[PDB]
């Protein structure tokens, strides 16, 4: 769930 | 002796680095305290000295080894040993000063730096900000060598400070954040070395505040939003623990969990 930072 | 976890930069892979970070997390936390699926580090209050530290033994392709000591209460580096010398960051208080006397007890030469290990101070000494210090397996390999050669005059202070900045991010911050672990995995996978982007820097800066906001939340809802940055530097706000469960792996103890 790293899309938060893209 | 305190628990020891080994890692080498020599032939490092995504998997070997992942195994390492997972092992570090396993020795930092007990499983007793997990909130919204996120483990909490042991409370410093009443923590017996025999449970206070873990050791990370780092080796590199140059066949050099150093051992970092991490405080279990915050996952941060407090000092290191190389051969017959050990060096400790300036302690914040008398209890911490006493605590570090229990580390590397047989070392011939013990030194405490006059400076602490916080980034603001290390960046001043390094002459560079985190945004201009490359991270990756090569940087870590180089850092281990620099730490190893400090006692004999081979390493200048700015290089020592830079080397600490590298180690702290690739070990402590990676242990604290799956996201930062992921960032280091990517660098290893592609043998790239690059400085951390704003998302990484802002997470590092916010770890304490995120820990408190999560622990003091109302059923997971933050009273006050926390501002973070995206990779391109743009700002966004976090309002709830939910979105951070995949991002933060460890929290510093701030309060008891509500009934």
């Amino acid at each position: 769930g790293f899309g938060l930072f893209d | 002796q305190y628990p020891i976890i080994n890692f080498t930069t020599a032939g490092a892979t995504v998997q070997s680095y992942t195994n390492f970070i997972r092992a570090v997390r396993g020795r930092l936390t007990t499983g007793a305290d997990v909130r919204h699926e996120i483990p909490v580090l042991p409370n410093r209050v009443g923590l017996p000295i025999n449970q206070r530290f873990i050791l990370v033994e780092l080796s590199n392709h140059a066949e050099l080894s150093v051992t970092l000591a991490l405080d279990v209460t915050n996952a941060y580096v407090v000092g290191y040993r190389a051969g017959n010398s050990a060096y400790f960051f300036h302690p914040d208080n008398q209890e911490d000063a006493e605590a570090i006397t229990h580390l590397f007890t047989d070392v011939q030469n013990r030194y405490t730096f006059a400076f602490g290990g916080n980034y603001d101070r290390l960046e001043q000494l390094a002459g560079n900000l985190r945004e201009n210090i490359e991270l990756g397996n090569g940087p870590l390999e180089e850092a281990i060598s620099a730490l190893y050669y400090y006692s004999t005059g081979g390493t200048q202070l700015p290089t020592l400070a830079r080397s600490f900045i590298i180690c702290i991010q690739m070990i402590s911050e990676a242990a604290r954040f799956q996201y930062i672990e992921g960032e280091m995995r990517t660098r290893i996978r592609y043998n790239r070395r690059s400085a951390p982007d704003p998302s990484v820097i802002t997470l590092e800066n916010s770890w304490g505040r995120l820990s408190t906001a999560i622990q003091e939340s109302n059923q997971g809802a933050f009273a006050s939003p926390i501002q973070l940055q995206r990779r391109n530097g743009s700002k966004f706000s976090v309002y709830d623990v939910s979105i951070l469960i995949p991002i933060i792996a460890l929290m510093v103890y701030r309060c008891a969990p509500p009934p």
